[PDB]
């Protein structure tokens, strides 16, 4: 993938998340690594694995 | 690894995994001194028949077991 | 039989185990998602202002 | 961590009076102590960290 | 090396060696195996109710026996002399050997 | 296994591994270097395997507890784990500046 | 270790065919 | 403080935590794996103190 | 853990094995609080003619 401009590969599952507000978009977890991810042009969530 | 200066900190929150490291690694040292000198006690510790009804002379006729029980202490 | 000799440096190596590299899973898709259509801000419109 | 306390040192040619000439019903202590015989066993590829 | 010692030396056989693997006395040694090495379970030998009685331990005191400078005994008083071990209470027939 | 026959080895007082001599006999001889045979009479015999019995399920029962027995062994898998912990956060940790 | 290995106790000393791996599945 | 415990666990020959035997009687004891009882006579008993 | 077997062998109780903590015999044992460690005499039974 090339979401946005972050790279990586891995797998996506859509679970219906919450919480995140206006701005904040992308999930990243306690160690810099991307860990959940909205995409702008659906409002649909997702979790990288 | 830094003075006091601030400018030293702010390189070294970058290496922030050696500084937890190392604090950890000296703690085990640490513990390691820790039991075992407790186990050096627990070892002598563990005797007993320190009754008190305790006198600083010699009764059992091998001498000096009073005056060498603690002299040789302030020598070394 | 190929890779084992490409490890140990040597033709016909000796018994035991030997971990090899791992061959993480090849991605598939070259997917990618950005923003949808936006106009054209022309920073030369400004740098040649 | 101990210190024991007991009575009546050092007494003449009847030497002393036994603190432990016990009659009692013996306890057993359980007392369980654990020890070590094996790290968690751990290998590391060199590449893939 | 030192659980080999205690599973050789205290586990599996018996000991001469007093103080080695806990404390005390040592009156039955087991083992059941743990997650990240085993532990065991050492049985220590704890006396309850003290008593006391006199004691002259290197029998310098009233050769009964004609001239006995023994030794090696305990002592209780009321019957002869007695021996006593150092756990239990008890009047022996008479001294050791 | 090994353990239970470790265990059992000296479990059968008929024949066993543990100096080849019967266990309710070596119960009154590890005893014999501190305890006198004629005191435990045959008598506290009864009584000790009963209070084994007694430790036995208090070493079940006192077990559940935050004993020392547990103490270490929850302090090694987690002497474990902070180890490679402090060995992941290594991964992400930006030594050079970009 | 003689197979002719029953699960009950014959020597007085009691649970040690019940404790011999119940302390096991506590641990 | 606990080395003079030790050391004076076995400095009471009435009440002595080194397995219970008086001091002045233990030294007969380890020579007497070697050197024989009757040979100390209690007379080197002196000559050792 | 040396020091540990030693004083908890040579010097608490007796010995009934031979060659430790020392050589030839062991008389006696005793025990003094030193920096950075304890130390001990170890009697050692000599003959002379």
């Amino acid at each position: 993938y090339d979401l946005y401009g972050i790279t990586g590969q891995g797998v996506f599952k859509e679970v219906k998340a919450d919480y995140y507000n206006s701005w904040q978009t992308l999930l990243y977890d306690v160690n810099g690594n991307l860990n959940g991810f909205r995409d702008l042009t659906t409002n649909k969530t997702y979790t990288i694995r | 690894v830094c003075g006091d200066n601030t400018a030293c900190r702010q390189q070294l929150v970058e290496y922030g995994s050696f500084c937890v490291n190392v604090n950890a690694i000296l703690n085990e040292v640490n513990n390691l001194l820790d039991n075992m000198q407790l186990q050096v006690a627990s070892a002598l510790m563990q005797g007993v028949t320190i009754s008190s009804r305790s006198t600083c002379a010699e009764d059992g006729n091998g001498p000096s077991a009073i005056r060498g029980r603690s002299a040789i202490e302030d020598l070394l | 039989t190929s890779e084992i000799k490409c490890k140990t440096q040597s033709m016909l190596p000796s018994t035991g185990v030997y971990e090899l590299s791992g061959y993480t899973v090849q991605p598939v898709g070259v997917v990618y998602r950005r923003v949808a259509n936006l106009p054209a801000c022309n920073i030369e419109e400004w740098l040649t202002a | 961590p101990y210190t024991p306390m007991l009575v009546n040192d050092s007494v003449q040619s009847v030497d002393g009076l036994y603190e432990m000439q016990i009659p009692t019903n013996f306890t057993i202590g359980h007392h369980e102590e654990f020890i070590q015989t094996r790290s968690p066993k751990v290998t590391i590829d060199c590449a893939a960290f | 090396a030192q659980a080999i010692e205690k599973v050789n030396e205290c586990v599996k056989s018996q000991t001469t060696r007093i103080n080695f693997c806990g404390n005390g006395n040592h009156i039955l040694s087991l083992v059941q195996n743990a997650p990240y090495g085993l532990y065991f379970i050492h049985f220590s030998y704890v006396p309850i109710s003290f008593t006391t009685a006199n004691v002259s331990p290197g029998l310098c005191i009233s050769g009964d026996r004609g001239l006995a400078p023994k030794a090696g005994y305990f002592v209780q008083d009321d019957g002869e002399w007695k021996f006593t071990g150092s756990s239990y209470y008890y009047p022996e027939p008479i001294t050791d050997k | 296994g090994y353990t239970t026959g470790a265990t059992a080895a000296a479990m059968f007082p008929p024949w066993s591994a543990a100096a080849g001599v019967p266990f309710s006999l070596s119960v009154q001889y590890r005893i014999n270097g501190l305890g006198v045979t004629m005191n435990v009479l045959s008598e506290n015999q009864k009584m000790i395997a009963s209070a084994f019995n007694n430790a036995l399920g208090a070493i079940q029962d006192g077990f559940d507890a935050t004993n020392s027995a547990l103490g270490k062994i929850q302090s090694v898998v987690n002497a474990n784990a902070e180890a490679l912990n402090n060995l992941l956060n290594q991964l992400s940790n930006r030594f050079g500046a970009i």
